[PDB]
């Protein structure tokens, strides 16, 4: 009785941000390249309703 | 620091605060051996001072 519906797609909103070092930083702004979530992107939305 | 950080840097991009891994106490770093030696000579013709 497993009914399957087409999956939908939601958007990112400035999320998926984390700390990349044990180096404390404060009152500073710097840039770095690493695998992060792209902002305002379509990702797969799953359900179990 | 945060309870997962160990070293701390500033805008100088230098490690200036470390965490004691026996006490969990932040300890600042302060270098030494600063500056040079200048000499005030009144002239070689007169008394040597
Ligand atoms: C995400 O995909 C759906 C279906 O293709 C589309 O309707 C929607 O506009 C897309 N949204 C974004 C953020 O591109
Ligand atoms: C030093 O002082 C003496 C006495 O005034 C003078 O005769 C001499 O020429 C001086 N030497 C120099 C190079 O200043």
């Amino acid at each position: 009785t497993r009914t399957q519906l087409p999956p939908a797609y939601t958007n990112s909103f400035t999320r998926g941000v984390y700390y990349p070092d044990k180096v404390f930083r404060s009152s500073v702004l710097h840039s770095t390249q690493d695998l992060f979530l792209p902002f305002f992107s379509n990702v797969t939305w799953f359900h179990a309703i | 620091f945060l309870p997962f950080q160990q070293f701390g840097r500033d805008i100088a991009d230098t490690t200036d605060a470390v965490r004691d891994p026996q006490t969990l106490e932040i300890l600042d770093i302060t270098p030494c051996s600063f500056g040079g030696v200048s000499v005030i000579t009144p002239g070689t013709n007169t008394s040597n001072q």
